[PDB]
RNA sequence: AGCAGAGUGGCGCAGCGGAAGCGUGCUGGGCCCAUAACCCAGAGGUCGAUGGAUCGAAACCAUCCUCUGCUACCA
C-alpha cells in the first residue's frame, strides 16, 4: 500500500523508485516511495554526459532516487527525471523511504488480527493513525517514527489519540529492541601525577563521589585504562542529562589528591 | 628468602637461558618478550632453594634422576640419588647482570650489591678476551674476590682452544685476584658437571657477615609492575621495588626514605633535594610470604609509592634510607681518584685500539657510578688527585667506599678509573 | 589488556537494516580480415559460536570466543 503521507506526488519533490522494466525512451518504473504506480523517466533526462554502457547506469531491481518533474492529478501518469539529483538529497530520501518502511512494519502488525481480506485494509489504518502522528511534527522534520519513538520514552503520546489493543506491547518491544541498547558515550579524562602513597585510599573516596547528592548504593562503571588516566563512565541517560555528572566530577578528583601533597594535573 | 648473591656476568654469546635455568630454575626476562637478540641485556632477578640429599649434587623436586631437555641430539641424564625428602642447606639468590659492553655502566650498578659472581667465558672468540678483565677489575675494586670462573660455552669447542683461553685471561690477569678462584669448564648443550658446581658455591661462597643491628638500607635497582590489572583502579595500592638490602634487617610496616630525593620547585641553582617517605606494605622474596627482610638478599619491597614512580624502570640505583637516615645527598661532589694506564673494556684481535688515555678536561661530562647510582655530571675542577664534579641528579652517599668513572671514549662511555669519595 | 576490524559464495578489499557489495581476476561470447581498446555473460554455498525483536540476519541489535590493526601490561 502507500508508504507516503500523500497518495500522489507533488512537484519537484524527491522520491524513490524501484526499476521494473527498461524502456528505448527511457525507464518506466515502479514508484515505493509512494503506491506501486507508474511513473516513466526519459532517456534525455538522466545525466549531463556520454552513455557508453547503459546496464552500468541504470538496470532493474534498483532503488533509484529521483525528482518528479511533473504530474497529471487527473489521468496518473507521474513524469520523472534523474537528471537533478544531488548525494545529500540521496541521504535524505533513503532515510525517509527505510523509515517508512520500518513505521508500516509496525502499521502492519495492527492488519495481522483485524480484517485485511482486501488490500485496502492497510489504508484504512494508514489514514487515520498515520497523518496526525505526522502532519504536526512534518513541518519540524519529523516522521512517524518520531512520535511513535517519543511514546516508549514517555507514554501520553499513543494514549493522546486512540489505542489500539495487542498493539501496545509489540509497538513497545519493536522500538525499544531495535532503538537501543542504549547508550551512553561518557567517559571521564582525568590525569593526576601524585607524590603521595595516601593516594589509594584517597582515589577511593574520590571515584565514589562521581555524582554528587545520589545513594552510596548507586552503581556505575570504573574503568582503569593507564596509571594516571582514571575513567569513570558515569550514570547512563542519553548523554544530555548526565553532562553535570561528567563536568563536575572531573573537579573532584584533581581537587581532592592536591590536598594530600604536591602538584597535579587540573 | 636469599643469604648470598651470586652474580651471572659475562661476555657476548654464551647463552644465558641455559645456564640460569640450570642453577636458579628461574627463567631471566624482562621487557620485550620476544625473546633476546642474543644474551639477557637487561638486569635480570631470579632466586633459588639450594638442598641436599646429603651429597655436593643439588635434586631437582623430583630427586630420582634428571632427564634434560637442552638439545634432541643425545639424551644429558644426571643422577643426584634417591628419593625420601631432602634437607634444605640455604635460599641463594642471583643477580643478572647486562653482557653487553654498550650496557657497561648498569652492569657496574647491578653488580655494585653482590656478595660474589661467576665470570661466564666463551671460547668462541678472542682468548684475552675485552670484558673478562673488564669485570674481574671492577669486583676487586668493589669489595669482592668470591669469584668462581665457569667456562659456559666450549660444546663445540675444541680442546686446545678453551686450554688456550683459560690461560691467557689467567696470565693478563696477573695482578687481578683469580688464583684461588676455580675454573670449571661445563657443558651448557648437555649440562654436564653441573653437580659440581653446586659443591663449588657452597664451598668459595659461604654467607659473608651481615650487619643485623645496624640501620636498615635498602638499594633498590629495579622497577615494579604495579599496578594496572584490577579490579578496583585508579594508579595503584603502590609500588614495588626491587632491592638489595646491604645493611640491616628491614621490619614490615617500617618506615622507609628514598634519599637523592625530588628536586624543590623552580629552584634556580642545583639545591633543594627533598627525599620521598613511604611506608612498606610487603617484604616479599622468592614465592613465600615473610614478615623480615634480612640483609644479605634481594628482596621485593613493596612500598606506598604510587604507579608513576614504577611505570618505567626509574628506580635503578637509588639508596633508600629507614626512616630520616643520616647520610648526606650532596650535588656537587669531592671526587678522589687514580686512572688506569691502559683503556679497559676494550681491546680486539689487532692492536685497534686499548692505549693510555689522556687527561681529563674540565667541562666534560663523565659518569660517575658512585654506589648503585649512575648520575652524570661534569668536572669544575681537575687536578691529579682533586677533581670536584657537579651531578645532574644528586646523590645520596651512604658511605665514602668506592666509585667507577668513565669516559665518552666513543658512542658509549667505557672505564677509566676509579677511587674513593671524599 | 584499552580502542578498531573481520571470521567469503573465485581472488583482494570486506558494503548496507532485502540473501555476495565494491574493485580486480580468470573462463567464454560479441565487435574486427585479425590484435589491442570497447561491449556482454558466469560461480553447489546460516559468511566463528550462543540469543532476542523480526518476514528474515556477515549484514537489525545483544551476549561469548579467536585472529589481526593501533595503543600497550598483566604474565
Amino acid at each position: 500500500c502507500r508508504f507516503y503521507q500523500h497518495k500522489f506526488p507533488e512537484v519537484e519533490d524527491v522520491v524513490m523508485v524501484n526499476v521494473r522494466s527498461i524502456a528505448e525512451m527511457g525507464a518506466y518504473v515502479s514508484l515505493l516511495e509512494y503506491n506501486n504506480i507508474e511513473g516513466m523517466i526519459l532517456l534525455s533526462e538522466l545525466s549531463r554526459r556520454r552513455i557508453r554502457s547503459i546496464n552500468k547506469l541504470i538496470r532493474i531491481g534498483r532503488n533509484e532516487c529521483v525528482v518528479v518533474i511533473r504530474v497529471d492529478k487527473e489521468k496518473g501518469y507521474i513524469d520523472l527525471s534523474k537528471r537533478r539529483v544531488s548525494p545529500e538529497e540521496a541521504i535524505k530520501c533513503e532515510d525517509k523511504f527505510t523509515k517508512s518502511k520500518t513505521v508500516y512494519s509496525i502499521l502492519r502488525h495492527v492488519a495481522e488480527v483485524l480484517e485485511y481480506t482486501k488490500d485496502e485494509q492497510l489504508e484504512s489504518l494508514f489514514q487515520r493513525t498515520a497523518w496526525v502522528f505526522d502532519d504536526k511534527y512534518k513541518r519540524p522534520g519529523y516522521g512517524a517514527y518520531d512520535a511513535f519513538k517519543h511514546a516508549v520514552s514517555d507514554p501520553s503520546i499513543l494514549d493522546s489519540l486512540d489505542l489500539n489493543e495487542d498493539e501496545r506491547e509489540v509497538l513497545i518491544n519493536n522500538i525499544n529492541r531495535r532503538l537501543t541498547p542504549q547508550a551512553v558515550k561518557i567517559r571521564a579524562d582525568i590525569e593526576v601525577a601524585c607524590y603521595g602513597y595516601e593516594g589509594i585510599d584517597a582515589v577511593k573516596e574520590a571515584l565514589r563521589a562521581g555524582l554528587n547528592c545520589s545513594t552510596e548504593t548507586m552503581p556505575i562503571k570504573i574503568n582503569l585504562i593507564a596509571p594516571p588516566r582514571y575513567v569513570m563512565t558515569t550514570t547512563t541517560l542519553e548523554r544530555t542529562e548526565g553532562l553535570s555528572v561528567l563536568n563536575q566530577a572531573m573537579a573532584v578528583i584533581k581537587e581532592k589528591i592536591e590536598e594530600k601533597r604536591g602538584v597535579f594535573n587540573v | 628468602q636469599a643469604t648470598i648473591n651470586i652474580g651471572t656476568i659475562g661476555h657476548v654469546a654464551h647463552g644465558k637461558s641455559t645456564v640460569v635455568k640450570a642453577i636458579s630454575g628461574v627463567h631471566t626476562v624482562r621487557f620485550k618478550n620476544e625473546l633476546e637478540r642474543n644474551i639477557t641485556i637487561k638486569l635480570g632477578y631470579a632466586n633459588a632453594k639450594i638442598y641436599k640429599l646429603d651429597d655436593p649434587s643439588c635434586p631437582r623436586p623430583e630427586c630420582y634422576r634428571s632427564c634434560g631437555s637442552s638439545t634432541p641430539d643425545e639424551f644429558p641424564t644426571d643422577i643426584p640419588g634417591t628419593k625420601g625428602n631432602f634437607k634444605l642447606v640455604r635460599h641463594v639468590s642471583f643477580v643478572d647482570c647486562p653482557g653487553h659492553d654498550i650496557l657497561m655502566a648498569t652492569m657496574l650498578n647491578g653488580a655494585a650489591v653482590m656478595d660474589a659472581a661467576l665470570l661466564l667465558i666463551a671460547g668462541n672468540e678472542s682468548c684475552p678476551q675485552p670484558q673478562t678483565s673488564e669485570h674481574l677489575a671492577a669486583i676487586e675494586i668493589m669489595k669482592l674476590k668470591h669469584i668462581l670462573i665457569l667456562q659456559n660455552k666450549i660444546d663445540l669447542v675444541k680442546e686446545s682452544q678453551a686450554k688456550e683461553q683459560y690461560e691467557q685471561i689467567l696470565a693478563f690477569v696477573q695482578g687481578t685476584v683469580a688464583e684461588g678462584a676455580p675454573i670449571i669448564p661445563i657443558s651448557a648443550q648437555l649440562k654436564y658437571n653441573i653437580e659440581v658446581v653446586c659443591e663449588y658455591i657452597v664451598k668459595k661462597i659461604p654467607v659473608p657477615p651481615r650487619d643485623f643491628t645496624s640501620e636498615p638500607r635498602l638499594i633498590v635497582i629495579r622497577s615494579f609492575d604495579v599496578n594496572k590489572p584490577g579490579c578496583e583502579v585508579d594508579d595503584l595500592k603502590g609500588g614495588v621495588a626491587g632491592g638489595s638490602i646491604l645493611k640491616g634487617v628491614l621490619k614490615v610496616g617500617q618506615e622507609i626514605e628514598v634519599r637523592p630525593g625530588i628536586v624543590s620547585k623552580d629552584s634556580e641553582g642545583k639545591l633543594m633535594c627533598k627525599p620521598i617517605f613511604s611506608k612498606i606494605v610487603s617484604l616479599f622474596a622468592e614465592h613465600n610470604d615473610l614478615q623480615y627482610a634480612a640483609p644479605g638478599g634481594l628482596i621485593g619491597v613493596g612500598t606506598k609509592i604510587d604507579p608513576t614512580l614504577c611505570r618505567a624502570d626509574r628506580m635503578v640505583g637509588q639508596v633508600l634510607g629507614a626512616v630520616g637516615a643520616l647520610p648526606e645527598i650532596f650535588t656537587e661532589l669531592e671526587i678522589s681518584y687514580f686512572l688506569l694506564r691502559r683503556l679497559l673494556g676494550v681491546r680486539t684481535e689487532g692492536d685497534k685500539k686499548a692505549a693510555k688515555v689522556q687527561k681529563l678536561s674540565k667541562n666534560e661530562v663523565l659518569m660517575v657510578n658512585i654506589g648503585s647510582l649512575s648520575t652524570g655530571g661534569r668536572v669544575s675542577a681537575v687536578k691529579a688527585d682533586l677533581g670536584k664534579i657537579v651531578l645532574t641528579n644528586p646523590v645520596c652517599t651512604e658511605v665514602g667506599e668506592k666509585i667507577a668513572l668513565s669516559r665518552r671514549v666513543e658512542k658509549h662511555w667505557r672505564l677509566i678509573g676509579w677511587g674513593q669519595i671524599r
